[PDB]
This record gives C-alpha cells, structure tokens and sequence, in this order.
C-alpha cells in the first residue's frame, strides 16, 4: 500500500456560507417551480 | 404533475441536506 | 420494543461474559467490546451508563405504546382496514 | 395542491431570512 | 442464459476459491507465554 | 415423523455443540481462553478507530 | 511482500478497515449485497406472482398499488416446490418473475449470508484476544430464520410455505401456520414466549437496578434486589448475573426454532378436543374448543381452492 | 546493556486512562491507545535498522557483534502480541533468532545453539530444507539431539522400518 | 404518487442509518 | 390525500429542522 497521501486537505465553510447557499437553494426553487408544475 | 413535484422535493433536499452535512463536519 | 429488549438482553450477557479479565475495577473490558461491536455492526455503547439505561428504556416504551393501542381499542377504534386497497 | 406547496416554500424563505439575522455567527 | 450462468458460476467459484486459500494461509495458534 | 424431528433436533443441537467447542478449543491453545491479561489488551496496541 | 497475493490478504485480514472484512467477509458482504439489492427492487417494482399456482397472481410490489405495511416479496409458486429456480433454468425473465424465482434468490443468498456472518463473530473475536462464543449466542436468531425460511418449506414439501418477505405476509404467515398446527398450544413456543418475555423482564430490571446503583455501591443494589422480593442473596456477582442474563433468551429461541422445526414435520402441539366428558356422552365445551372454533374457521377460508 | 550480559552467560497521563476502571471509552483511553500505536511503529522500526547494522557487521566476519545484536532485537519483542494473520509473534522474530542459531554456531556453542534452534522451531519456522541442508549449520548438526529435535518437530510422513519389519513377519 | 413518498421514506432512513456508521461523533 | 401528505410533509420538515437549528448551536 502506498505511503499516506502528502496533500490530503478538508474542506470549511461557515455559517455565512450556509445562509447563502440555503437562501440560493430556496430562492431558485421559488422562481422555478412556477415553471415547473406549469 | 408527479414530475414536478418529485423534482421540486429533490432540489429541496438534496442541495440544502449536502450543505448541512458539510456544515455539520466543520463544526 | 420487546423483541429489542430480548435481543439487548442477549448481547449485553453475551458480551460482558465474553470479555473478562484475567485474575476496585470493572471486571470485563469496556475498550475490547467497544472496539468489537463498532468494528462489527458498526455502532457500540461508549458509556456504561447509557448502556444500562437503554436496556431500561425499550421496554418501558414499547409496552406503554401497546397500552395505548389497547386504549384505542377500547373504543372500538381499530386500525382495521384500507380504504383505498378495499 | 401545488398552493401549499409554494406556501412552503415561502415560509421556508422566510425562516431563513430570520435565522439569518438573529443567529448570526460572531466574527472569527 | 448460458452466458449468465457461466458468469454467475465464475465470480461464485472466484469467490470460493480465495475464501478457501484465506484459510490455508494462516498459521496455527500458539501460546507464546506458555 | 418421531425419527426426523428427534434427529434434526439432536443434529442441530450437536452443531452448536462443535461452535462451542471448536471455538473454546482454539481459544484455549492460543492461549487467552482464561480471559484478557488486563496489563497488554491487544486492542490497545491499535489505533484508536475514528 | 508486494505481492498481490500478499497485499491483498494484508488488506482483508486487517483491523484498520473501518468495518473488519475477514476471510468469511469474503463470502459474507457479497451474498448480503446481492440479497438486499433483489429484495429492494423486488418490492419497489415487480409483477404479481402466482404463489398457489392456479392462475391466480397475487400482488405484491410496492409499484402495483399496495402500501409498506401490505407489500411484500412473494414466496415461489406452488407448481416448482422444491426444485431449484434460478434464472438460467427459466424460459424467460418475465416467468421467472411469474413464478416467483426471487424470493428463492434471496433466501438463499441470505442464508449463506448470515451463516458467514456468524462466522465472522467468532473470527474478529479471535483476533482481539477476546473469549470466543458470542457466536453461539447468536446461534439462536440464525437458528428461527433457518427453520421459517429452509426447514419449513423443506417438510412441507414446498417452498411456497416460507414466510413471505412483508408485514402482512408475515400476519398470513402466522395465522396460517396457527390454523394448520396449534402453534399456540405447543411447549416450545410456549418456552419462546417466556424467553422473550424474560428476557425483556431481566433487561428491564438490570438496566434499573444498575442505573441506580451508579452514583457519584453495587453492594446497595444488591441489598435492594434482596429485600425487595423473598429471595435473598443470589447472582451476588457481575459474572453469574451476566451469564443468565446471555443464556435465559438464547435457550427460548433455541427452543423455539426447535418447535417450528418440529412442526415443519406434522407434530402439531396439544389436542385437547373432547378432553371433557360428562355422564353418559356428552360434551361439555373447553377454552381449547373455542381455540378449535378459531382453527377452524381459519383453516377452512384458508383453502382457496375447493 | 541487555547485549553485553547475554553475550557473557553466552504515569502522569495514565491516570486519566485509569476511566477502565469506570467501564468507560472516553478521551483517554484513545491518547494511550495513540502513544501505545506510535510507540510500537518506532518499536519495529528500531527493530529492522538493528537487524540491518547486524546483516552489514555479520558481513565483515565480526560474530560477536552480530550476536549482541541478535540477542538485543530479540529483548525488545512485544509481550502478549498476536498478529495480523494469527501469527502470535513478530515476522523478524523467526528470522533473527535463526541467525543467532547460526551465530552461536559461528562461536563453537552447539549446545546453546541447539536450543537456540529450538526456540525457532517453536516460534513456527516452518521452513524444513536449508537446516537439514546448510553447511553453514552442519557442525552443529554433527550432535545427535540436533536430529533428535528435527525429528520430533520433523517427524517422517511414512515409517518405512515400520513397514518393512509387517512385511518380514 | 405515494410510492415515490414511500421509497424517499425509507432511502431518507437508509441515509441516517449510513451516516451514523461512518461519520461517528470521536467522544469526548 | 392532500391532508395526509401535508401533515406527513409538516412532521419531517419541523421537527427534524429543529434538531438541526440545536445541533447547529452546539458546535
Ligand atoms: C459426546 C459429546 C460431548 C462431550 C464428550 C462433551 C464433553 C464436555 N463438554 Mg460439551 N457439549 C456437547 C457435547 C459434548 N460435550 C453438545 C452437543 C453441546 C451443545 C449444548 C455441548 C455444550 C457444552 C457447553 C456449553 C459446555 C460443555 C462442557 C463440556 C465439558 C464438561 C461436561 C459438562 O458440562 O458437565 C456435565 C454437565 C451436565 C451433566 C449438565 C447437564 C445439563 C443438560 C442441559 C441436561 C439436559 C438433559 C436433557 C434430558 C436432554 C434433552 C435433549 C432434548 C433437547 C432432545 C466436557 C469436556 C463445558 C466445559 O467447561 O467444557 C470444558 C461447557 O461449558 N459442552
Ligand atoms: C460468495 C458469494 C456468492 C455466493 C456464495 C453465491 C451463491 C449463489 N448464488 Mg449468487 N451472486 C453473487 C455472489 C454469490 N452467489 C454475486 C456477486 C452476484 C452478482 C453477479 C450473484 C448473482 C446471482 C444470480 C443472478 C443468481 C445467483 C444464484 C446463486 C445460487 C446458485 C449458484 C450456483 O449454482 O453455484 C454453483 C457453484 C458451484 C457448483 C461451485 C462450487 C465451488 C466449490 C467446489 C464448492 C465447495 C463446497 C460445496 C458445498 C461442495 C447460489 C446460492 C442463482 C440462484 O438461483 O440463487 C438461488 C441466481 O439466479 N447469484
Ligand atoms: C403475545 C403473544 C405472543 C408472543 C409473545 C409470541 C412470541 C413469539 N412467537 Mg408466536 N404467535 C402468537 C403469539 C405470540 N407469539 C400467535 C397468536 C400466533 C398465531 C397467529 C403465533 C405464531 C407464531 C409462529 C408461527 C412463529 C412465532 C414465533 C414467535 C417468536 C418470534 C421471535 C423469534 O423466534 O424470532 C427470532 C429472531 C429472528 C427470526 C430474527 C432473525 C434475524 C436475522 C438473523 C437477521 C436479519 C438482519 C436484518 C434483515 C437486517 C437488519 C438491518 C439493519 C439496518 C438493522 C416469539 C417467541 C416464531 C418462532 O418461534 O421462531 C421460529 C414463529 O415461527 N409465533
Ligand atoms: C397478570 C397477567 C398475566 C400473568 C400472571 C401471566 C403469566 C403467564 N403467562 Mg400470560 N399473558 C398475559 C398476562 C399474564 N400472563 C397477557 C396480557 C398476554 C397477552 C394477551 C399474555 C400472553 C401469553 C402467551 C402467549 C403465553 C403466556 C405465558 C405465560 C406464562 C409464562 C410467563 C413468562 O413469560 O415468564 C416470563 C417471566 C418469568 C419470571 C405464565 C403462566 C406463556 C406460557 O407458556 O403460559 C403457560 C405463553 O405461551 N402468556
Ligand atoms: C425478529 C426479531 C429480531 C430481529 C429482526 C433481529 C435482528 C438482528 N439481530 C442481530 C444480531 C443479534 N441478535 C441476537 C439475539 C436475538 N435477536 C432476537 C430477535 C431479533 N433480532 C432475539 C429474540 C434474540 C435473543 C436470542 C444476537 C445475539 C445477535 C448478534 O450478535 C447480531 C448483531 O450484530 O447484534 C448487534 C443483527 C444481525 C445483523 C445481520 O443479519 O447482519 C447484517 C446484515 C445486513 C446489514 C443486511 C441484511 C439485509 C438482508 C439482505 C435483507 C433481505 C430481506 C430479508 C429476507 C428480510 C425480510 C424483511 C421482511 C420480514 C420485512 C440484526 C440487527
Ligand atoms: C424497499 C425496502 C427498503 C424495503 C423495506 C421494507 C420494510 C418492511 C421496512 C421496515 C419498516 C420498519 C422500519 C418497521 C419497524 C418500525 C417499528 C415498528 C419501529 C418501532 C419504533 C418505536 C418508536 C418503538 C418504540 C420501542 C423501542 C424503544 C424500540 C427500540 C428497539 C431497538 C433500537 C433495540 C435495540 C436494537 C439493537 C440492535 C441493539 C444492539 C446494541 C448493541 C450494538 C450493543 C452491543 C454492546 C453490548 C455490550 O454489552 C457492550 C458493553 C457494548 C459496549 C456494546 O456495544
Ligand atoms: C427427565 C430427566 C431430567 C434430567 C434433568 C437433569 C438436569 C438437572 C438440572 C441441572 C442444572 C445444572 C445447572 C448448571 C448451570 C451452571 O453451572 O452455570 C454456571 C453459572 C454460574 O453459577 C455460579 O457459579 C459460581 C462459581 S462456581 O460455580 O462455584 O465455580 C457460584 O457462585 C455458584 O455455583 C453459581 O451461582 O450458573 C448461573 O449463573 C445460573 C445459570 C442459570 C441458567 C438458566 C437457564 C434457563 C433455562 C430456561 C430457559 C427457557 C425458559
Ligand atoms: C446530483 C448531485 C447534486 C448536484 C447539486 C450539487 C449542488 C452543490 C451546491 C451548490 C450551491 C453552493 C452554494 C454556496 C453558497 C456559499 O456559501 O458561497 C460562499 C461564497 C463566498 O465564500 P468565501 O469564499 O468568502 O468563503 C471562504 C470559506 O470560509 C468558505 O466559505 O459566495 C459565493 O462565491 C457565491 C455564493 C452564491 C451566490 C450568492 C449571492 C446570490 C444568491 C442570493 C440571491 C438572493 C435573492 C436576491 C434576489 C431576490
Ligand atoms: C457489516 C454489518 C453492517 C451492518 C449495517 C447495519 C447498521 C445499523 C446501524 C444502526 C444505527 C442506528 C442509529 C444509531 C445512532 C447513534 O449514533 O447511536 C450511538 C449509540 C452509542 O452512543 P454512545 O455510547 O456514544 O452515547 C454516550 C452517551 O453519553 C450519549 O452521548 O449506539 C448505540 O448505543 C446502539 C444503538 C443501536 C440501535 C439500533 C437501531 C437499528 C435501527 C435500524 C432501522 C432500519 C430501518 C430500515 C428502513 C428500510
Ligand atoms: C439442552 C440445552 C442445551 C444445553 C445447555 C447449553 C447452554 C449454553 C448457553 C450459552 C449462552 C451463551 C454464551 C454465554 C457465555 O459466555 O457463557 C460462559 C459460561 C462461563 O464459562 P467460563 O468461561 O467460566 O468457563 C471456563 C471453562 O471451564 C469453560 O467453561 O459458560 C458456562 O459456564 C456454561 C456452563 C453450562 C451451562 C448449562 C446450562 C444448563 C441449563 C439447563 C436448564
Ligand atoms: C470483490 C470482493 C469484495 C467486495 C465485493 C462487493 C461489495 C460486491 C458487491 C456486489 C453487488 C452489490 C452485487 C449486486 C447484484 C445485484 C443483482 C445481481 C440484482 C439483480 C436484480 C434483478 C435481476 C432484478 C430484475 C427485475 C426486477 C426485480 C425489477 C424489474 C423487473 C426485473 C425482472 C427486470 C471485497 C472487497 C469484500 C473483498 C474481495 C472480494
Ligand atoms: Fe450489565
């Protein structure tokens, strides 16, 4: 088996990143599903 | 409409439920 | 709930017997059985008195749920039948 | 149907929004 | 479905031969303390 | 009918009568059939598992 | 050791994996997988099948209109019985799902499956330097699905008999098994009874008698447990009490699975019909009459053909 | 020093770990179970570089080295260690001890080397041909409990005298 | 259109059942 | 069935949301 891997990083994001994508999420879906149900 | 609102309910829950797991884990 | 408490029961003898110590302190390893029952269902209890209170809150709850079901029927109030099935 | 499930999405907007101003996470 | 069962007959055999040589691999038991 | 269910009960219960003896047998020659040693706990010599 | 033979081994027997794989691993994931993934797609989607062979199909797919607590996985039809089924030997996909090939897929599958798991108690067991048999305690659940899903079917001559892969086919299992033998009027399943129930009884009076002793002391408990009841001065240690605790339930279930075993070859449970004489020949009605009358009426709406 | 005796006969972070007695998981046993792993890495590692030093001064003829060295490898074995596959000891366990069968060969101790030979045996040495077979071992091979000890832990598949003395009869 | 309300039940259970073996909480 | 799909729709989304808002606070 190969040596542990070198550039092994995690990936972050606070609260404010979960507002906005949250707010995105439901904003787009709001705008969409007018459409959608048609 | 099923194909509505089965795509409506996945956009809903899978995008928001990866960002919470995600937000989840940092803290 | 029953079926659950029987069944903790099993596992909880089984694993305190099986995990003793050679011969004040507990006398079987709570490390060996965590590590056991995490690496084989995947989850273990981690606290001993967590664990003892588990094996009291099954089956506490699940005769209480039955006991209101029984009050349900008391009332002839049975979850008999689907109408749309029907 | 389709009413209560824009009435959802809404409130669910909404709700966002307030937890957005009063469960602010404090800088750093 | 001969093509199926011949697959099915493979990965099963594949299966069963490795299971066996797992076994066989492994050293007996001893007591180094004694 | 007699002969069947007595030997399928008899048969069953002397297969669990191997797993445990086979199992108790194998522990024993290892040598940790007495219980853990409480002073070098193999799982102690593992990571802990995360 | 680069070898791929040696890597490869290295990496199954291995404890780091997050979940221990082991040599029965081998067998054990893969049977499991394929039975889980037919069961799932089975009761999503899937054609009525045909379980008393008559040109009756009897629906039970998720898709085919029928809710969770009713939809379930037929058992093979009538017509086959015993006989082997996988796909190869079917004229075509849609008969195999007609005739209810599936259900055999999956219990097999199964079966392999947990018998491997079993095996794999005793083997991490092994390795951690840990006592052995908690796969025998295990024995039992493994035991009662063997003897529902193998031995039942294999007495009564067919496979159509195994307990349906559903809610509500495991409610037309049992009433239809009490119908034909008096599975409630049996020692064994009288034992199983008390097994569960002890065993949910032993649990529940533990986890209270050692919930309360831990405070920041077993002595107490145990002093407690004495003068609550008569009895005095029993399980006065922590190896004696846990050992009962592990051997009361293990020993119903046995015993239960023995029972339906049992039954699986027509040695059906008391018959006390008529026990109850009085002067000059008559017959004066029992509890076990009424319990009669039930057996009577399902075994008769039981038989769907004439 | 551990190695020159044998070649002449030729808590402060414990306490919170000791939650064992409570029955509980916790933080603690984890930081003993991560220094217990660490420990054991270097344990091994220290353990092959040594038998590296040992390889590279038998290759220049010094014994006496070697077998300090040998008789060192050997004391810092692991107590109650069960293996990945079983094995119940270490993989250089078998090998070393071999070699110091060979070393004290090397130094004219038959006697020590036959239960040197022994141990090996013991440890699950399960290759049979090379000490049958190596001259580099044949002067000890010359005392009988040398064969004595291959038989009862090499016994013969077939008793040819056995047989032959039922076909006499 | 139950079903698909039904099979999201159950794939929603599965999901949590996951989560819980492989993304366990280190005590303490 | 409009009823039983909001009211199995209400009984997934608040509860399990207030679970998360409190898990979310903790860490
Ligand atoms: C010929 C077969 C055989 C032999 C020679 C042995 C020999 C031994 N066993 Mg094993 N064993 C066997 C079969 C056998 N066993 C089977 C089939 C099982 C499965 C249940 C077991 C399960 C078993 C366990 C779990 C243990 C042993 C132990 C022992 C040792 C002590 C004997 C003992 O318990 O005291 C004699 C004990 C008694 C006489 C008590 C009898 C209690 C039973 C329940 C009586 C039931 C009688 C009843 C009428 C039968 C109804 C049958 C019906 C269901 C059809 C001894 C080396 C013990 C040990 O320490 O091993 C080193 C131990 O812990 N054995
Ligand atoms: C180790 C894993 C494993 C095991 C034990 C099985 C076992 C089985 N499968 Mg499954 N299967 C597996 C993996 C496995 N499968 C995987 C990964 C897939 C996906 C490709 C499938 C897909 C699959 C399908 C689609 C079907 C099966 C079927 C079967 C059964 C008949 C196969 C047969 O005749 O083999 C015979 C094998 C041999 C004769 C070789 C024997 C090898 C040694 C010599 C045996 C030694 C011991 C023995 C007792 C003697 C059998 C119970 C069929 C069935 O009807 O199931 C009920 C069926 O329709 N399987
Ligand atoms: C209140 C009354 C009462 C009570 C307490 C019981 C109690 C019992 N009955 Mg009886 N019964 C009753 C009334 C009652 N019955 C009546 C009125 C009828 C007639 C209608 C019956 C007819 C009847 C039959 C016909 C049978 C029972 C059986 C049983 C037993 C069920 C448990 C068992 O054996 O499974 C043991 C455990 C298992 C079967 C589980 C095995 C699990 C496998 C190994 C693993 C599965 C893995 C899983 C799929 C994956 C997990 C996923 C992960 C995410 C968690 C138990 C002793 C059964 C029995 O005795 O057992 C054979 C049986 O066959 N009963
Ligand atoms: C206070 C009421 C009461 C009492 C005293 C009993 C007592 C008993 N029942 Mg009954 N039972 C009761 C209520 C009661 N039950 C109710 C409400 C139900 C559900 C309707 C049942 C269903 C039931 C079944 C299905 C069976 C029993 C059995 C038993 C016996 C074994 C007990 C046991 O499991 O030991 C556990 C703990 C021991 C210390 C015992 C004579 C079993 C038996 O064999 O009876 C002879 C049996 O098969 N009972
Ligand atoms: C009906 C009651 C009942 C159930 C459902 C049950 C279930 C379980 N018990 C286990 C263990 C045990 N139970 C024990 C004693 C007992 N268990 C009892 C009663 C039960 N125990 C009783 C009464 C006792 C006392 C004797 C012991 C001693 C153990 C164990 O050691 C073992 C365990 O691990 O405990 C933690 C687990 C085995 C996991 C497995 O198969 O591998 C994993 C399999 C997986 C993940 C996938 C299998 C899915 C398959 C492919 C589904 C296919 C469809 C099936 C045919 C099922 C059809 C479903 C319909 C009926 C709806 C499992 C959670
Ligand atoms: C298409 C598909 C997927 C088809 C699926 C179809 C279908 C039929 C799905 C199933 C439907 C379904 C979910 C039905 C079940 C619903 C149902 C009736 C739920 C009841 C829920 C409810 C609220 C009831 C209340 C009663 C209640 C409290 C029950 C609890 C039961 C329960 C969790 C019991 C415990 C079970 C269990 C496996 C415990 C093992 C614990 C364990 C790992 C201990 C090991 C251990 C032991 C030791 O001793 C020590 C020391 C340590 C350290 C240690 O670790
Ligand atoms: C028709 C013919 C019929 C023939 C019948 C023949 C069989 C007669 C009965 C024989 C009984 C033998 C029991 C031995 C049990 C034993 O040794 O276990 C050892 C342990 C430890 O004993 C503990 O052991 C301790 C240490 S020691 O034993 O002294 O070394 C000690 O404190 C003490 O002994 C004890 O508490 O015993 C127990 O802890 C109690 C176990 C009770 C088992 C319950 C079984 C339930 C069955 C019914 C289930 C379904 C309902
Ligand atoms: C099938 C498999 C699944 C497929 C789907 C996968 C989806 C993956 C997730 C995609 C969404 C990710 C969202 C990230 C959301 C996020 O957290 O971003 C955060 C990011 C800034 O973050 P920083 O880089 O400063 O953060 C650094 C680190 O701390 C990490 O955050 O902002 C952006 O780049 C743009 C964000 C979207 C645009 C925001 C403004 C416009 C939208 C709002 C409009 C409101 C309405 C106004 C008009 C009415
Ligand atoms: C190779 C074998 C693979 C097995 C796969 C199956 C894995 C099942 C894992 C169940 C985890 C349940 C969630 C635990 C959530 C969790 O995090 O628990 C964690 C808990 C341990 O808690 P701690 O000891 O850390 O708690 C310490 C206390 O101080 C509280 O903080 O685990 C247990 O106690 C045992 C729980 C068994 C409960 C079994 C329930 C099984 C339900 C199955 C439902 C199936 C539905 C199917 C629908 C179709
Ligand atoms: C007929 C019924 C079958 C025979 C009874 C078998 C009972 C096996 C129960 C296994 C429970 C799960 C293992 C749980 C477990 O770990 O058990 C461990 C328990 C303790 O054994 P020790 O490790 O102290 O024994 C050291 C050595 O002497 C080997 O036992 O084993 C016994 O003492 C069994 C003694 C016979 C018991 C006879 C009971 C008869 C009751 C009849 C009424
Ligand atoms: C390699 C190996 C492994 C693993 C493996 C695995 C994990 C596998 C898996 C596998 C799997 C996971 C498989 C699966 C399979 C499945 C199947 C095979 C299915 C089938 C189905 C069908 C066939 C169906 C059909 C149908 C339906 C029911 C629907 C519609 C109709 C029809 C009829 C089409 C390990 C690492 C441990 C070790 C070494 C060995
Ligand atoms: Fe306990």
């Amino acid at each position: 088996m190969a040596r542990p891997n070198p550039n092994k990083q995690v990936v972050e994001l606070n609260r404010t990143s979960l507002y906005w994508g949250l707010l995105l999420i439901f904003v787009l879906a709001v705008l969409f599903s007018s459409y959608i149900f048609n | 409409n099923i194909y509505g609102l089965t795509a409506t309910a996945l956009f809903i829950i899978i995008p928001t439920s990866f960002l919470l797991i995600l937000y989840v884990k940092t803290a | 709930g029953v079926l659950g408490a029987a069944l903790l029961c099993a596992i909880h003898g089984a694993t305190v017997e099986n995990t003793l110590f050679e011969d004040a302190e507990e006398t079987y390893s709570m490390v060996t059985a965590n590590r056991f029952w995490s690496q084989i269902f995947g989850v273990a209890f981690s606290n001993k008195r967590w664990l003892h209170f588990f094996m009291l809150l099954v089956p506490v709850t699940g005769l209480w749920m039955s006991a209101i079901g029984v009050v349900g029927l008391a009332l002839n109030l049975r979850a008999y039948d689907f109408v749309s099935q029907e | 149907m389709e009413a209560l499930v824009y009435t959802f999405l809404l409130v669910g907007t909404l709700g966002i929004i307030f937890f957005s101003i009063f469960f602010r996470d404090p800088p750093r | 479905m001969l093509t199926l069962k011949i697959f099915v007959y493979t990965v099963v055999t594949f299966f069963v031969c490795l299971f066996i040589f797992g076994f066989l691999s492994n050293d007996p038991a001893r007591n180094p303390g004694k | 009918s007699w002969l069947a269910c007595s030997h399928f009960c008899l048969g069953f219960f002397f297969f669990i009568g191997h797993l445990w003896h086979a199992g108790r047998a194998r522990a024993a020659a290892a040598g940790f059939e007495k219980g853990i040693d409480r002073f070098d706990e193999p799982v102690l010599s593992m990571r802990p598992l995360d | 050791n680069s070898s791929l033979w040696a890597r490869f081994c290295e990496w199954i027997t291995s404890t780091e994996n997050r979940l221990y794989i082991g040599w029965f691993g081998v067998i054990m994931i893969p049977c499991l997988l394929t039975a889980t993934s037919v069961f799932i797609i089975a009761f999503i989607a899937a054609p009525p099948v045909d379980i008393d062979g008559i040109r009756e199909p009897v629906s039970g797919s998720l898709l085919y209109g029928n809710n969770i607590i009713t939809g379930a996985v037929i058992p093979t039809s009538n017509a086959i019985g015993l006989h082997f089924y996988p796909i190869w030997e079917a004229a075509s996909l849609d008969e195999w799902l007609y005739n209810g090939g599936p259900y055999q897929l999956i219990v097999c599958h199964f079966l392999l499956g947990v018998y491997c798991y079993m095996g794999r108690e005793w083997e991490l067991s092994f390795r951690l330097g840990m006592r052995p048999w908690i796969a025998v305690a295990y024995s039992a659940p493994v035991a009662a699905a063997s003897a529902v899903f193998l031995v039942y079917p294999i007495g009564q001559g067919s496979f159509s008999d195994g307990m349906p892969l559903g809610i509500s086919g495991t409610f037309n299992f049992m009433i239809v098994f009490q119908a034909e033998h008096n599975i409630l009027m049996h020692p064994f399943h009288m034992l199983g009874v008390a097994g569960v129930f002890g065993g949910s009884l032993f649990s529940a009076m533990h986890g209270s008698l050692v919930t309360s002793s831990l405070i920041r002391n077993i002595v107490a408990a145990h002093g407690y447990f004495g003068r609550l009841i008569f009895q005095y001065a029993s399980f006065n240690n922590s190896r004696s009490l846990h050992f009962f605790l592990a051997a009361w339930p293990v020993i119903g279930i046995w015993f239960t699975a023995l029972g339906l075993s049992t039954m699986a070859f027509n040695l059906n449970g008391f018959n006390f019909n008529q026990s109850v004489v009085d002067s000059q020949g008559r017959v004066l009605n029992t509890w076990a009459d009424i319990i009669n009358r039930a057996n009577l009426g399902m075994e008769v709406m039981h038989e769907r053909n004439a | 020093n551990f190695g020159q005796i044998m070649y002449a006969i030729r808590d402060a972070a414990e306490k919170q770990w000791k939650e064992r007695a409570g029955g509980n998981y916790g933080a603690g046993t984890k930081e003993i179970q991560a220094r217990n792993y660490v420990q054991r890495k270097e344990n091994e590692r220290k353990r092959r570089e040594m038998f590296d030093d040992a390889l590279a001064k038998f290759k220049e003829n010094d014994i006496q080295g070697a077998l300090v060295e040998f008789e060192n490898i050997i004391a810092m074995e692991p107590r109650n260690f069960v293996g990945d596959n079983f094995s119940r000891n270490t993989p250089i366990y078998k090998v070393t001890q071999y070699n110091i069968a060979c070393c004290y060969s090397m130094l004219d101790q038959v006697e020590e080397a036959i239960k040197s030979l022994d141990a090996a045996m013991l440890s699950g040495f399960d290759n049979y041909d090379q000490i049958r077979r190596d001259k580099n071992l044949s002067k000890a091979r010359a005392n009988p409990k040398f064969q004595a000890v291959l038989d009862k832990y090499d016994e013969p598949v077939v008793n040819w005298n056995a047989v032959k003395a039922t076909f006499g009869a």
